[PDB]
């Protein structure tokens, strides 16, 4: 269960074409509050294409609902993001997921 | 980046710039005390 709601709104007409890479800045954190990563921090622009298994298909499906130039809180459903074990180390088990993405560019 | 607007008592309302509480930062809405909101969410008790 994917909720997008709007931090801030970005145009509404654009939006993720099939089979084409996503510039995206993404602030993710747990629940309760600890925040685990940060695109920021890393200081460059997270890049995944549309259409492939390589990030959660949770997160492919709110960039998908996302728009060009638009940010938005999004919660993932731990059963879609590491349900039955989590990334070790990084996410507990049967926790649920809370990001924040920025689709700058389509290019 | 952090604004907020709201209203706070006189005394009960003391921001040092510093640790404060949770995860630090806290404004005019993370203060019990006082009452604010940052855009699209509210803020009292520092709990959004």
């Amino acid at each position: 269960g994917v909720e997008i709601e709007t931090i801030s709104p970005g145009d509404g007409r654009t939006f993720p074409k099939k089979g084409q890479t996503c510039v995206v800045h993404y602030t993710g954190m747990l629940q309760n509050g600890k925040k685990f990563d940060s695109s920021r921090d890393r200081n460059k622009p997270f890049k995944f294409r549309i259409g492939k298994q390589e990030v959660i298909k949770g997160f492919e499906e709110g960039a998908a609902q996302m728009s060009l130039g638009q940010r938005a809180k999004l919660t993932c459903t731990p059963d879609v993001a590491y349900g039955a074990t989590g990334h070790p180390g990084v996410i507990p088990p049967n926790a649920t997921l809370i990001f924040d993405v920025e689709l700058l560019n389509l290019e | 980046t952090h604004l907020r607007v709201g209203w706070a008592l006189t005394e009960g309302y003391s921001p040092y710039p510093g640790g404060g509480e949770g995860w630090g930062g806290n404004g005019v809405g993370d203060d019990l005390y006082s009452y604010g909101f940052d855009g699209l969410h509210l803020w009292t008790g520092h709990v959004a």
